[PDB]
């Protein structure tokens, strides 16, 4: 009666049941398993050719093993054919398929990587020990040295030489003025972009000043004493330095005129320290300028700095020490000369896995392609269908070899049949990175079609082929004209258009779609200098018309009067044009620099050529500040794969500033590392990691600490996630805490600087405080000892979830944007207080997220205030719980944070369209802000089923926040608070839509990752409507209210 | 008729209507101007904008402007096709006139749909992790082919000195040294023989591996083509409704 008793006869019983934790596989200590046993064998292999069987421990240093091995060998035959121990070195066969010589012997055998628990010994061939420390390189890579020079490909071994040309120019920085400059690369200043400071915080410093504690230490090393100074706000560090140094060294034995001179002996030995964390004001910049300073302002905080000496810091940096590595056709026939048009031949597919029954038949579809494709796509015939499948014949494209622009590339892909569908793709530069054209044959090995992509071709997807070889390769042959075809030099493209421009000058009186050409004379119309401006303050996903397009490029030359016009003007030049090409080759050379906001759109996919990229890297290397590209690095790094060739201009770029700043050189490790794994990637971040981490300096070591220590913890949940399933969190429990304990771990989990953060140290592991949450992707919740001097001043205790099972770069992402949306609102006067918590993909699916202390999700408000029996949980609780921690004129405050905090969530919320809000995603802290975790899917990615004009609200306010928000009334919706509130979502939705451009540009820098979420710019797209950038502000406004107001049901209007 | 149109729907919605049609296909829709006709060429979406007439050249309407050029090709108006696919769905529906009934179809469809979407990613995972699991396996096996080298040399290099060992002092020691010697070297030949065992057993493994990730992009080629077409047939479906946007959720 319930199912019409219809039996599913196929469904049977005996992860979707507990749907969690779904990436996979990685090994640990030994081949095929994750732990090796506590106490092991190991065959040791003697230079006398005899094997003796130590049994060992797990944790056991090579140095006891050594020592142990040459103890036992004596009672083996032959031992008179051994030297002294220390004429050795052990050597094995690693995970890596490599045959790692084991220097340093303080090393442990579970730490080593083997693939069979076996050691070879032998005296140390290469006798250059130091320079066989690329092994610490490839450790910190996760990649063999190695590997590299066993590369024939000449681009990647050009690109290894060429790039040191910008490590030893960075060095050179470092070491200009040490051992400041030093201190300065290690210990950037952390600081905001603008010395300028918002009404609101001002507003907090009872006209311009801020009392402040300066520290100091005497003797031994132990008392501390205070000198709690009340400066202006915008008075630098060296001035603040004196005023404790005045305090602490006034007396009744010292004149006014003998302080004076004791000041000044003194006053330049300092430097000043953040207490609890390795932070230094370093220059001259407002203390406002720095972020702890604003920070401390904005949360009611009395500063900790502390008076460090020169020479006790200047101690701690070692020297940096760089060393250049081991790796230290009379001309041609240019591309205008050559007079035929492209053709490509198609041969022969190998591997091409398809059901004969489902598919009919099977052909290569093709392109060429500038980002947009400069002629009519054409496939090829459904010849020889699935079985075996082969075309011999020559594709014939409607274009002239010389209107091939440099950054021309093919793009095709086997389809199968309107039964239309793609099996594979692949694409390739037609100009190689020499500059020249592509002639002969070439294996082109593909890629399988991701999610997101229904369409034919994939244009956007990475140039290059497939390094995995058992896929579909699908070989092909280019046309030969008795040369290397090269492309021109800009000498002679410059000719070409000054040429081209005096030719248009004669063009007479009438011209039939005057569109390419103005007709127009010196003077312009005012209504058109008025509809071109109009243009520019369109957002990049407004397309353009042909119209348009036509009449932007009649006007290129009055469009360098209004710079932000280029990324308009360069989509509207024909590339299949080289006479248009050209010409705007001599605009870009000097054309006008632009807001790095506005150049980022340059590095996209829609804007491959080289001097147009050039351009883009040119405004940032003016614009761009330390601290405004640390923001935007993630964008960076992922534009990358945007980039044709290995070697280029943005990577010379960013690999530079890296080397200069540690603070970026840091993220930008971390970034690339965390890519490693997939293989559009990993050559080319591989080779660019190998760069940074030769020239890096000490850092390198801190890295590498810092990856030993994921490693362990990547190892350890792949315990926790298999094997030790379906065990209680007790035996889960008590299998983390009995292998942190272990000697290994103790070493590798201890001191270290966190990912996260790199000023925060990690010190002793406190095991009582570590634990795993109840998630069922077994995360980790640890904790550590703050290892500063100052440590009390700051926090005492340093915990950091670790997470291996969750892809956290969307999280990352949102969390960056959010970032943003603040800096934005604030830095333009109106106070709402996110909270962008840290997150930091390490890996494929491992990661970092900051702790915030002292937060609850309003689940956990509710559980806690929730009266017995389990009737209902009471809408009042959060408040009364709110209540119960702020009491007094501090309940006011709270209320304002909360409805400050609330405001802004909201509408960046709606904006970005998260995963629906709820209870156990929304938290709340104790002074009463709020916060959203866990974000889901980020541009509304639950719409690629269904969807459709959806323009969801997921943070929908129920009753329990309204109360809140309206201090404690009744009939919320009716009260001054509210509408208070309300002004501040209008205020606040009008500032991102204002800055919409941005938000666009970094969700299309971001198309590179595989994130299933930005598959292609109409992902972007939500976006647009979401903040309605097609309709006038006062509509926006309106419907902005018109959807909060029917996801409340009134309130709105 | 200048509303109906045939195609004339009145930006994101048009390039969702134009996503994976061919090379010739087109429609009609901010103080910019007027109308806008969005063709399609091989991949991507051409823009052309729109006292009576409807940029230099006498047509008296919009109807009037796009029969012409459905007949003829943009070249002679704009120097870089026709518009020969006026794409715009009552054809295949059941027909049904049934406003309840084509609800209820959205939903069997948009479950068929969402089924097969999920059959789509699993597979997509196993496929990659084959992959990896492929690779890791090919890894190895050098390990392994460099682990063997390091014996096949170690059972070599006692040869050169065991072998010199016996014959300076063959009465010295004799079956006490060079039994206890051929002890050790029979341990490490048929060592290597349990290596090279070892080896050739993840081979076979492999193959039986890289067959089933041959199985899983053969079935991936064989689902993609029913979840376009389950796709497409959906949003005609939900079209052809839409000719209620609240009621919509529940059947999806
Ligand atoms: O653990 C060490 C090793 C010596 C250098 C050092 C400097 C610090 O500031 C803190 C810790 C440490
Ligand atoms: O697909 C498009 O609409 C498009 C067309 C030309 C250039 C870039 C694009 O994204
Ligand atoms: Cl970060
Ligand atoms: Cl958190």
């Amino acid at each position: 009666s319930y199912y019409h008793h219809h039996h599913h006869h196929d469904y049977d019983i005996p992860q979707g049941a507990m749907g969690s934790m779904p990436p996979r596989p990685s090994s640990g200590e030994l081949w095929g398993i994750h732990l090796m046993p506590p106490r092991i064998l190991v065959e040791c292999l003697l230079p006398n050719g005899m094997i003796v069987t130590l049994e060992c421990l797990r944790e056991a240093t090579l140095i006891t093993i050594k020592h142990e091995l040459f103890k036992e060998a004596r009672k083996y035959p032959l031992h008179q054919l051994l030297q002294d121990e220390s004429s050795y070195i052990f050597v094995s066969v690693t995970q890596e398929a490599e045959r790692e010589e084991f220097f340093d012997e303080t090393r442990r055998l579970c730490d080593l990587r083997l693939f069979q628990p076996f050691l070879k010994v032998i005296e140390p061939v290469g006798n250059r020990e130091e320079k066989i420390l690329n092994r610490e390189i490839g450790f910190a890579i996760g990649m063999p040295v190695c590997e590299f020079d066993m590369v024939k490909d000449p681009e990647v071994q050009d690109f290894r030489r060429n790039i040191l040309n910008v490590c030893k120019e960075a060095v050179d920085l470092r070491d200009l003025n040490s051992p400041h400059s030093r201190a300065m690369y290690v210990y950037p200043p952390n600081v905001e972009s603008s010395p300028e400071l918002p009404k609101h915080i001002y507003n907090k410093l009872d006209k311009g000043q801020i009392i402040v504690v300066i520290w100091v230490i005497v003797s031994p090393n132990n008392d501390k004493q205070k000198y709690t100074l009340k400066i202006n706000h915008d008075c630098v560090p060296e001035q603040v330095i004196a005023e404790a140094i005045r305090k602490k060294t006034r007396s009744m034995l010292l004149s006014s005129e003998q302080l004076k001179l004791c000041v000044l002996e003194y006053q330049g030995k300092y430097i000043l320290k953040v207490c609890g964390c390795d932070e230094y004001f370093l220059e001259k910049y407002p203390l406002s300028q720095y972020k702890y300073i604003r920070s401390c302002i904005m949360l009611g905080r009395m500063p900790n700095l502390m008076l460090m000496a020169k020479e006790s810091l200047y101690s701690q940096l070692p020297m940096d020490c760089f060393t250049m590595p081991s790796y230290s056709e009379t001309s041609t026939k240019s591309l205008w000369v050559i007079n035929s048009a492209l053709r490509i031949k198609i041969l022969c597919a190998t591997y091409v896995n398809v059901n004969i029954r489902d598919i009919d038949k099977i052909y290569v579809r093709t392109g060429i392609y500038h980002g947009g494709e400069p002629l009519c796509d054409n496939v090829n015939t459904q010849r020889v269908p699935c079985s075996n499948p082969r075309w011999n014949e020559w594709l014939n494209y409607d274009i002239y070899i010389p209107d091939l622009p440099r950054a021309a590339r093919l793009c095709l892909s086997i389809c199968s049949v309107e039964e239309h569908c793609p099996l594979a793709w692949g694409n390739i530069n037609l100009f190689d990175y020499t500059d020249t054209l592509v002639s002969g044959k070439m294996a082109l090995n593909l890629w399988p079609v991701p999610h997101g992509l229904e369409d034919l071709l994939n244009p956007i997807g990475v140039t290059g082929s497939n390094p995995n070889k058992e896929t579909p390769c699908l070989e092909l042959e280019f046309d030969w004209f008795s040369s290397v075809v090269k492309f021109p030099d800009m000498s002679v493209i410059e000719e070409h258009a000054n040429w081209s421009v005096s030719r248009e000058a004669g063009f007479s009186y009438s011209h039939a779609g005057l569109s390419n050409r103005l007709a127009r004379d010196n003077e312009l119309r005012e209504n058109d200098k008025e509809q071109l401006k109009a243009i520019s303050t369109r957002d990049p996903l407004s397309e353009i018309t042909e119209q348009e397009k036509d009449f932007l490029w009649s006007h290129r030359h009055y469009c360098v009067t209004i710079p932000e016009i280029l990324p308009k003007l360069l989509l509207s030049v024909k590339w299949n044009s080289r006479d248009e090409v050209a010409q705007m080759y001599c605009l870009v050379k000097d054309w006008p620099p632009i807001k790095p906001e506005q150049a980022m759109e340059l590095l996209d996919c829609n804007y491959p050529d080289p001097m147009v990229r050039g351009f883009a890297v040119r405004c940032l290397e003016k614009y761009l500040t330390d601290d405004k590209l640390s923001q935007y690095l993630i964008q960076l790094v992922q534009v990358l794969k945007y980039e044709q060739y290995l070697d280029n201009l943005l990577v010379r770029f960013l690999l530079k500033k890296a080397l200069t700043n540690q603070r970026i050189g840091h993220f930008f490790f971390w970034h690339l590392k965390s890519e490693m794994h997939n293989k559009t990637v990993s050559q080319r971040f591989g080779l660019l990691l190998e760069s940074y981490c030769r020239a890096c300096g000490m850092y390198l070591k801190h890295l590498n600490r810092q990856v030993e220590a994921m490693e362990k913890l990547i190892n350890l949940t792949d315990i926790l996630k298999q094997e030790k399933k379906d065990e209680t969190q007790k035996v889960q429990m008590k299998f983390l805490v009995e292998q942190m304990r272990r000697p290994d771990f103790m070493d590798a989990l201890q001191g270290f600087l966190s990912p996260l953060n790199p000023a925060h140290q990690l010190g002793n592991l406190r095991l009582e405080e570590c634990r795993i949450m109840s998630s069922a992707k077994r995360p980790l919740w640890l904790n550590w000892e703050n290892p500063d001097i100052m440590s009390e001043l700051l926090f005492q205790n340093n915990e950091i979830i670790f997470k291996n099972g969750d892809d956290l770069r969307q999280d990352m992402l949102t969390l960056q944007i959010i970032r943003i949306m603040e800096n934005i609102w604030q830095n333009q006067g109106l106070d709402l207080r996110m909270l962008p918590y840290g997150c930091l993909s390490i890996g494929d699916c491992v990661g970092l997220i900051e702790v915030v202390r002292n937060s609850h999700t309003i689940m956990q408000i509710q559980c806690k205030g929730g009266l017995k029996g389990a009737l209902q949980f009471n809408s009042h609780t959060l408040h009364q719980w709110l209540k119960d921690k702020n009491k007094g004129e501090i309940y006011d405050a709270a209320i304002d944070l909360f409805t400050r905090s609330c405001a802004g969530y909201c509408v960046a919320t709606f904006i970005l369209g998260i995963g629906d809000r709820h209870n156990s995603n929304i938290m709340v802290k104790d002074d009463g802000q709020l916060f959203h975790i866990d974000f889901g899917h980020f541009l509304d990615h639950k719409k690629k089923k269904f969807g459709y004009k959806r323009e969801r609200v997921p943070f929908v306010l129920t009753q329990d926040f309204l109360i809140v928000i309206s201090k404690g009334a009744q009939e919320c919706t009716k009260t001054r608070e509210f509408e208070r509130f309300q002004e501040m979502c209008y205020k606040a939705y009008l500032a991102i839509r204002q800055h919409a451009n941005l938000f666009i540009n970094l969700f299309s820098m971001m198309l590179g990752s595989g994130m299933p979420e930005l598959q292609s710019f109409d992902d972007i797209a939500y976006i647009r409507k979401t903040l309605a950038l097609d309709k006038t502000e006062q509509e926006a406004l309106e419907y902005f209210m018109k959807q909060m107001n029917d996801a409340h049901h009134g309130g709105w209007t | 008729s200048l509303q109906d149109a045939e195609w004339y729907w009145g930006r994101e919605e048009v390039n969702e209507k134009l996503r994976d049609t061919a090379d010739g296909t087109f429609l009609v829709r901010k103080m910019h101007g007027d109308y806008t006709l969005t063709l399609r060429k091989g991949g991507n979406n051409k823009l052309i904008k729109i006292d009576g007439k409807y940029s230099d050249p006498t047509f008296s309407s919009v109807v009037e402007l796009i029969n012409h050029y459905r007949n003829e090709s943009l070249a002679q108006y704009n120097p870089k096709v026709k518009l020969l696919y006026p794409v715009s769905q009552q054809d295949q529906v059941v027909k049904e006139d049934n406003i309840e009934a084509v609800g209820k179809k959205l939903h069997e469809y948009n479950t068929q749909f969402q089924e097969k979407s999920r059959e789509y990613d699993r597979l997509y995972e196993e496929y990659t992790r084959t992959s990896q699991e492929i690779q890791m396996k090919r890894t190895a096996i050098e390990a392994f082919n460099e682990t063997i080298k390091i014996f096949e040399e170690q059972c070599q290099t006692q040869e050169r000195y065991s072998k010199e060992y016996i014959e300076k002092f063959k009465r010295e020691g004799n079956e006490k040294e060079i039994q206890r010697i051929m002890h050790n070297y029979d341990k490490l030949k048929s060592r290597i023989s349990e290596i090279i065992d070892s080896r050739r057993r993840l081979e076979e493994d492999l193959k039986k591996q890289a067959a089933e990730y041959r199985e899983i992009d053969k079935r991936m080629n064989s689902i993609k083509p029913d979840l376009i077409q389950l796709r497409k047939t959906r949003d005609q479906y939900l079209m052809w409704l839409t000719q209620r946007q609240k009621k919509l959720n529940e059947w999806l």
